[PDB]
RNA sequence: AUCUAUAAUAGUUUUUC
RNA sequence: ACCUCUGAAUAAACUAUU
RNA sequence: AGUAGUAACAAGAG
């Protein structure tokens, strides 16, 4: 009965983008429900993470034009790493390993968002230890408010 | 004098001159009208080689079904099905003993390579069965029809464009109570609407022809064509069979040309190295009688569900599949016939799907024959056939089998004197026996042969002989203590190939050094070869040279153009100049090779980009043959024939998919170099690509804010439109 | 721009944006070979149907303005008829024609550059240089050989990496370039193709001509570079060779290996000669590798190999008595061995051969990123000091240690599908496939080799399995530190003695490899094939002594010593086993002598095929031969006394002597041929009277013969499941 | 020393009474 | 009857070429 | 009639 919730709380989009994502590698979201939910609270902190943000003319961030961040969830591999590597070549950033969250264009770096049911600690590190890299952003959440 | 060519072989050995005995310069034996008949042949014969085997009726399709598996054991010679279910397990455990760890190792590679594959592999041939249409398609326009067909009807799991999604999505198929279809007629769109039991059919039937254009037989044969819903499955156990295969010594499969040449050589001075030289050596030029006909799904199911042992479920069953799937199989009878009256002098084409409750009188006393056999056979337009495998499938998994046979001959299996070992390529096969005199030797032969009648594998006397080893036959490959070279068999490439002016001529000058180098094609005789190849290029393509009087429709402009020339050795034969090839030159394409010989307007002319014949830039349109694309690499016309159907509307749907496709490729550089990968739509993909772009190029100013902004409005126009 | 306004107008009609929405970018290559069929299934019958036809050819519709509708002659180049399933117009081939006489200039200046391998096969060919044809009995042998070499340390996977990175950046998905190889052709690659003004898919089809290799399967003889396999219609035949040097430059890679390939051959030959430094000597003045003569190869090439090393020690050239072994130049420092044959069981339950080093040895190890010290005895590694630069150079130094070891911890720690023959079930050195194994995935080696505690001796660092510097317990006998030619003289036996006087290099350290060479090895002799492979060796050898068999067969009958000696069995004896050459010699000597003692036992084809086997120094031994061993591309190919072999197969109904697989010439009968069934010269010590005589009981076997006495008749099982009586002298 | 790129096209091989 | 259209793609493995 | 050979062509479709 997860799915029914799921499809009942997430906005149509996300749900859409989170189906997407599970179809790509042979997930059915009917099957693994708590997966599906997963995936769609991720793209929705995601999503809330990059909307409302824009840049001024001098630079610097502003709350209300380009946004502040490109989002590389809800994509397709094959777009998702078109993304990184057209921002890698045109910023000089380094490519990560694996694929990030959002890329941040005024602090010019990858962002790796996290939502754990888990405590922040134990996640935080399991992901530092995953990517191996030391530029690659990362940002965790949790449902407890940590 | 009476001129007897045969008696050449009185001093010339039949080896070194094979290529005698091979007739290839007149046309082929073609089939002229139906198939029907030899596909009711094959079925009756099929049935025939299992009738003492146990009779069941499917419960989900209707259709009789004969099983010889366990049957009685032969009393005779006669081919027959009754392979029994723990020798053939038998023998694939004593495989796996002798050569360990190489199941295991094929089905890691096999499930890699099933995870792997995506599934457009599906395109990759010429023609399937398709279901909707109940005739061959193009693979591609196949599986297209397909795909809608499943989309239209739910079943959506191949849109991330996997094979196991798509034969997921097959077996869901199978469970839908009505699938929906689409027909056209004299051009409108009608829905059919199948029951489960129709398109359960449907799903399990293969299509049946004549093969034309067989070289070698007297009579002819019937040939098979897979549906859309096995192609995927099939593909999977052909993947396990060949990565079981590569790591057999004795395999003939997937190994080809001078690479098999010499793995076959290999094996056999291996075998002759370990042979003693205190015993009898003896080697059977060997072929099986209806080898496809006589062996049983059931038993490949056998064979892959032992290979498959300790194996992840899905893994044993997306392999399972196609052996169930086969089992089950239908066989489409055909066009029919065609009835002739001669008082009336009238003709008519009568369909196979009414051959169920025809009259007899109107059929010979044979066709009449096969019709009374195989009317019980006969569900909704084609024939039940459980038994055999129908054609040219399954090749691998065959060899496997006859591997594990010849394996099975090792002394510490047959624990005796004698012992066999040899080569196996699908059904084809040679033996070699080992033993201290003849009477071990014909006990070998013996063993080896009822062993085979236990698996289900005939060996046919007829057409099998033996001798002292040295000499022997596989594959049509002739070895005299070494493979003779056979030039009759390539000698049908040669000639004019019929792609483009430019690709015939590449085409020759390279058949012409490839059988140099590999079928022993001398020196002159080569240069005789290229003055024949220039001969039928120049009448084929009328090209022939500037200064001749050939009257040709082309014979006027090739003049001019010959006349106007300076340097004349620099003009192509396709533009009516010389022939610069010989032996030594053989491998550089003729634009590369008379390049510095050209005029410069000429070759301006004939190397421009912007010419109407070819789709600082160079010429380009699948270049095979073509080095450096000309003027000379056109296209020719396509067959006209379809505009006569209702299926012409494919002509337009065509047209606006390559619309779309070029149009895809605006945005995506790499997509004709490398095939793209992706489960987004192409205007989501596009849309997104020229966002990204257009940042990009804003941000490193290559573009302005005027221009990114009006690119960010028609996005946005493009993403309104998307949903209405 | 222009894209998005087009995407925009296929979105605005129906159908395109039915399809635009409802495929995706997986389906874009299922609707892209989406046709209505394309009915081709004889295309030359279709093609000779079509050129009768008035417009056979379509072009684009723009032709019906570029090219006027009736040339001079008011003959027709075009129509307005549309092409089944396209908007291109029916054409005539005239209007080809027509095009390229009247049409529109353009520059073609740059062709050369984006075909550049074409015309550098048109320069190669323009600049060879053809020597003589030889006419000679060819023997060629299906090899794996490189038709388009591409890059050295380049795969097809890792060339296309490249390409997709030079060529299209933003499209190379989450592939990221590791091997520095990848990155310094990108870098240079991606500086000369800066600023180009070439199409991009033109682009990456012309980096693919350039960076990615093919090899295929092909019957050759001569040199197998891609230089030479593209000429190899030209300079190899069935009974001919062409002397052929291409005119480009000549890779120096492939001269090093031609140059062991020679240097081994040649130093195998000249051990079994009397004088083998001035046979060494005279053959290495008279080889050329690739049209240069092997001296000034010698003269100008740094190649550390043993037989390389003794060829140049023999021409008072100063050596590095050096070797290579997975990446490293070894170095004895001091010790001795004596290769010997063991077969050994695998990881994966496989059954091969190893050639094992006994003895105890010191060696040195250096690579481009590490160094070691190494010390051995018979498959035991003593202790190994690596000080490499980092942890995969120092990883890739104790994997090559370990698998030259040989210990029997590194073979039984192979896992999976390791293959030790080849795709042709061609056998595989065992130590580079177990090098490849391991340097593809150690932790199972290190895992099994095991652990020792270190005593902190000089603060040189452990090492663990999972490759971390320790400094309580490492690897079993592995510790971890930080960061020259020599004048010689060679002996008359090829052995080579440093100034003091300490031996360097012996004969016997000479690899037993038979290989092939990447350039054409031209020998100018008598013998032509005096320094070939043993399959043309055998072929040869036979052959000679058919053309030569009249005054073969009189110094047979009257002086044998001399024929025995003759110097054109010596490439013949460098085949047989060296353990075994004095008794196949003693024991066809004795077989000889008995021939000729017994008149009219004469059997031409027995003498042709023993006589080989003479030409050794004889040692007497009372032991049987059924059968002699030869060496053939290291699996023991045996020719058995009596009767047909596989290498050795003479054809009573054509008198034609076939040798493995290659015809040999036709003998002629002799007169004094025995026309009775007598033989004499099949067993050591007994003649063979006739067929199976049942009165003397059962038949034994060759290996049993000792307790017959003189004049016993019996029967044997001599031969291919044969009884036959025979009596002793 | 190893050495099945991917894809497209053509060609070759693969029979009961 | 005029008129109009049309001249016909098995499977698998391999080989060659791009 | 002829081609041909186990079934066709000796024009088909609209
Ligand atoms: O392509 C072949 C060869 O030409 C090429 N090669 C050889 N040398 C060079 C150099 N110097 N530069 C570039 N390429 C080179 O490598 C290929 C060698 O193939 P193959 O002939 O089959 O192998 P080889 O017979 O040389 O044996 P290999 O395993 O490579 O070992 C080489 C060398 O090492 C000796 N060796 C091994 N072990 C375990 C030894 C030992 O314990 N003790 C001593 N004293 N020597 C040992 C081998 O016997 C060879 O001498
Ligand atoms: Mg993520
Ligand atoms: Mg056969």
């Amino acid at each position: 009965g997860m799915e029914d919730f799921v499809r009942q709380c997430f906005n149509p989009m996300i749900v859409e983008l989170a189906e997407k994502a599970m179809k790509e590698y042979g997930e059915d979201p009917k099957i693994e429900t708590n997966k599906f939910a997963s995936i769609c609270t991720h793209l929705e902190v995601c999503f809330m993470y990059s909307d409302f943000h824009f840049i001024d003319e001098r630079g610097e961030s502003t709350i209300i034009l380009k946004h502040r961040f490109e989002i590389i969830e809800g994509r397709d591999r094959t777009m998702a790493w078109t993304v990184v590597n057209s921002i890698c070549n045109t910023t000089g950033v380094e490519k990560p390993k694996f694929l990030p969250d959002l890329y941040d264009y005024k602090e010019n770096r990858f962002i790796e968002i996290g939502v754990t049911r888990r405590e922040v600690h134990i996640y935080y590190l399991e992901k530092a230890n995953k990517i191996k890299s030391e530029k690659t952003h990362i940002h965790i959440f949790s449902f407890t408010g940590e | 004098m009476d001129v007897n060519p045969t008696l050449l072989f009185l001093k010339v050995p039949v080896q070194n001159a094979i290529s005698t005995t091979f007739p290839y310069t007149g046309d082929p034996p073609y089939s002229h009208g139906t198939g029907t008949g030899y596909t009711m042949d094959t079925v009756n014969r099929t049935h025939k080689y299992s009738e003492k085997g146990k009779w069941t009726t499917n419960t989900e399709t209707g259709a009789p079904q004969l099983n010889p598996i366990d049957g009685p054991l032969p009393e005779d010679n006669e081919p027959s099905g009754y392979a029994q279910t723990d020798c053939v397990l038998e023998a694939m455990a004593f495989l796996e003993e002798s050569h360990p760890g190489i199941f295991e190792n094929s089905c890691l590679e096999t499930m890699e390579i099933v995870q792997q594959t995506r599934v457009d592999k599906l395109t990759q041939g010429r023609q399937t069965y398709d279901w909707t249409l109940n005739r061959n398609q193009p693979a591609a326009t196949a599986l297209a029809n397909t795909i809608e067909v499943f989309r239209s009807n739910g079943l959506t799991a191949n849109e991330s464009g996997r094979l196991i999604d798509f034969l997921k999505d097959v077996m869901d198929s199978m469970d839908k109570e009505e699938m929906e279809i689409t027909t056209h007629f004299q051009i409108g769109k009608k829905k059919q609407r199948l029951n489960k039991r129709s398109y359960l059919i449907r799903a399990l039937t293969l299509n049946t022809m004549t093969k034309d254009a067989e070289r070698g037989k007297l009579k002819r044969r019937a040939i098979a064509t897979p549906g859309m819903q096995i192609r995927g499955f099939v593909y999977f156990v052909e993947a396990l069979a060949r990565s079981i295969c590569e790591k057999l010594e004795q395999s003939g499969l997937p190994v080809g040309g001078n690479e098999k040449k010499a793995k076959l050589a290999n094996v056999v001075r291996k075998m002759m190295t370990n042979s003693q030289d205190t015993e009898l050596s003896f080697t059977i030029t060997g072929d099986n009688t209806k080898w496809n006909e006589n062996q049983n799904p059931r038993m490949f199911l056998a064979m892959i569900t032992y290979i498959t042992r300790n194996q992840p479920e899905w893994f044993r069953n997306v392999l399972s599949i196609a052996p169930i799937m086969f089992s089950n199989k239908m066989a489409r009878l055909g066009k029919g016939y065609m009835f002739e009256s001669k008082s009336m002098k009238l003709r008519t084409q009568v369909p196979a799907e009414m051959l169920a409750n025809i009259d007899l009188k109107y059929f010979n006393k044979s066709t009449r024959e096969k019709i009374e056999k195989i009317r019980p056979l006969l569900i909704d337009g084609t024939a039940s056939l459980s038994p055999g495998m129908m054609m040219g499938m399954f090749n691998m998994l065959s060899t496997v089998l006859g591997v594990s046979i010849l394996n099975l001959g090792q002394k510490k299996y047959t624990k005796t004197t004698y012992w066999w070992d040899g080569l196996q390529s699908s059904d084809d096969f040679a033996l070699i026996v080992n033993a201290p005199n003849h009477e071990g030797i014909q006990a070998g032969v013996d063993r080896f042969y009822r062993t085979c009648k236990l698996v289900g594998i005939n060996m046919s006397k007829k057409k099998s002989y033996i001798n002292r080893t040295g000499t022997f036959e596989f594959t049509s490959f002739f070895y005299r203590y070494g493979f003779v070279a056979n030039f009759s068999m390539e000698l049908p490439s040669f000639g004019v190939s019929g792609i483009n002016e430019s690709a015939d001529m590449s085409v020759g000058v390279t058949v012409i050094k490839n059988n140099m180098i590999n079928n022993d094609l001398g020196p002159a005789t080569a240069q005789m070869a290229l003055q024949l190849f220039i001969k039928d290029y120049r009448y084929t393509y009328r090209c022939h040279r500037g200064d001749t009087q050939i009257q040709t429709r082309r014979a006027f402009e090739l003049k001019k153009l010959w006349e106007q020339t300076r340097s004349k050795a620099g003009l192509l034969v396709s533009d009516g100049g010389p022939n610069l090839y010989n032996i030594r030159n053989l491998h550089i394409p003729e634009v590369c090779l008379k390049w510095e010989l050209m005029d410069e307007d000429y070759q301006g002319r004939l190397c421009n980009p912007m010419n109407p014949f070819v789709s600082n830039a160079v010429v380009m349109p699948s270049m095979e043959y073509d080095a450096v694309a000309t003027t000379h690499s056109w296209i020719p016309k396509r067959n006209r024939s379809i505009l006569n159907t209702s299926q012409r509307g494919i002509l337009e749907d065509e047209q606006m998919y390559q619309k779309c496709c070029n149009l895809f490729e605006k945005f995506f550089p790499s997509s004709s170099y490398r095939r793209p990968v992706g489960i987004s739509s192409m205007v989501e993909a596009m849309v997104s690509r020229a966002r990204i772009d257009a940042r990009i190029d804003f941000e490193s100013g290559r573009i302005k804010k005027e221009e990114f902004a009006e690119i960010m409005k028609i996005c946005s126009t493009i993403e309104e439109l998307r949903r209405q | 721009m222009e894209r998005i306004k087009e995407l925009r107008d296929l979105m605005s009609q129906s159908r395109t944006r039915e399809i635009l929405t409802k495929t995706t970018v997986d389906h874009m290559a299922i609707i892209k070979k989406y046709t209505s069929g394309r009915q081709e299934k004889n295309p030359a019958l279709r093609m000779k149907w079509m050129m009768a036809m008035k417009y056979p050819i379509t072009a684009d519709k723009r032709i019906m303005e570029m090219i006027p509708e009736r040339n001079e002659q008011g003959q027709t180049l075009w129509s307005k008829t549309n092409d089944a399933g396209s908007d291109r117009v029916m054409v005539s081939p005239l209007a080809v024609t027509w095009w390229n006489r009247n049409g529109p200039t353009t520059s073609t200046v740059h062709y050369p550059k984006v075909y550049k391998t074409y015309f550098e096969k048109v320069e190669r060919l323009k600049h060879g240089t053809f020597g003589p044809v030889h006419f000679r009995n060819q023997v060629k042998i299906r090899r794996r050989v490189d038709i388009n070499p591409g890059h050295a340390d380049l795969s097809a996977k890792e060339a296309q990496d490249v390409i997709m990175e030079v060529v299209f950046p933003n499209e190379v998905g989450a592939r990221i370039l590791t091997s520095e190889s990848q990155l310094t052709i990108t870098k240079e690659k991606k500086k000369e193709l800066q600023d180009c003004k070439i199409a991009p898919l033109m682009v990456a089809y012309m980096l693919e001509r350039e960076l990615v290799r093919k090899t295929r399967f092909l019957p050759v003889a001569g040199g197998t570079s891609s230089v030479y396999i593209e000429v190899l219609h030209l300079t190899q035949g069935t009974c001919w060779e062409q002397m052929y040097t291409p005119g480009g430059e000549v890779r120096n890679d492939d001269v090093d290996q031609s140059l062991i390939i020679a240097a081994r051959n040649i130093v195998r030959r000249a051990t079994v000669s009397a004088d083998p430094l001035a046979s060494l000597l005279e053959m290495c003045h008279s080889t050329q590798i690739g049209g240069v003569r092997m001296v000034d190869i010698l003269r100008q090439n740094p190649t550390e190999e043993q037989a390389v090393d003794i060829c140049k020690a023999a021409m008072g050239l100063r050596i590095s008595s050096s070797f290579s072994f997975g990446g490293f130049t070894f170095k004895r420092t001091s010790g001795s061995s004596v290769k010997r044959e063991e077969e050994v069981l695998t990881g994966n339950l496989q059954t091969l051969k190893i050639r094992v080093h006994e003895g105890y040895e010191e060696f040195t190890m250096v690579g481009r990123r590490a160094t070691a010290i190494l010390r051995k005895a018979t498959r035991r590694l003593i202790q190994l000091i690596v000080s490499g630069k980092d942890e995969q150079s120092i990883a890739e130094a104790i994997i090559v240690a370990m698998v030259f070891s040989q210990e029997d911890c590194m073979i039984k720690a192979v896992r999976g599908d390791l293959n030790f023959v080849n795709r042709a079930n061609q056998r595989l050195n065992p130590m580079h496939q177990l090098l490849r194994h391991f340097q593809k995935d150690a932790k199972v080696l290190f895992q099994n080799w095991g652990i020792e505690p270190i005593d902190n001796v000089m603060g040189m660092i452990g090492i663990l399995p999972d490759m971390t510097p320790s400094t309580e317990m490492s690897l079993r006998g592995v510790r971890v530190s930080k960061m020259e030619r020599v004048v010689v003289s060679i002996d008359r036996f090829l052995r080579v003695r440093d100034q003091r006087g300490n031996v360097l290099l012996s004969p016997e350290e000479v690899s037993e490899t038979q290989g092939t060479e990447k350039l054409t090895i031209t020998y100018s002799s008598s013998m032509m094939w005096e320094i070939n492979g043993p399959e043309s060796v055998l072929v040869n050898t036979y052959q000679w002594i058919i053309r030569n068999w009249e005054n073969v067969k009189i110094q047979w009958s009257q002086d044998p010593t001399m024929l025995y000696n003759k110097m054109e069995f010596e490439p013949f004896q460098s085949l047989v086993p060296k353990a075994a050459r004095g008794q196949y010699s003693g024991f066809v000597r004795v077989l000889f002598q008995q021939m000729r003692d017994v008149l009219g036992t004469f059997d031409t084809v027995q003498i042709i095929k023993l006589l080989p086997f003479a030409a050794a120094p004889p040692e007497q031994s009372r032991m049987q031969f059924s059968s002699l061993t030869v060496n053939v591309r290291g699996s023991g190919m045996r020719i058995v006394v009596r009767g047909n072999s596989p290498v050795f197969n003479y054809n009573k109904a054509t008198k034609r002597l076939t040798v493995l697989g290659k015809d040999a010439g036709a003998l002629m009968e002799d007169p004094d041929e025995g026309t009775a069934g007598v033989e004499s010269a099949v067993l050591r010590g007994f003649l063979i009277l006739g067929k199976e005589n049942k009165r003397y009981g059962p038949a034994l076997s060759i290996n049993e013969l000792s307790n017959l006495a003189k004049g016993e008749k019996a029967n044997v099982l001599i031969g291919q499941g044969d009884v036959v009586l025979v009596m002793k002298r």
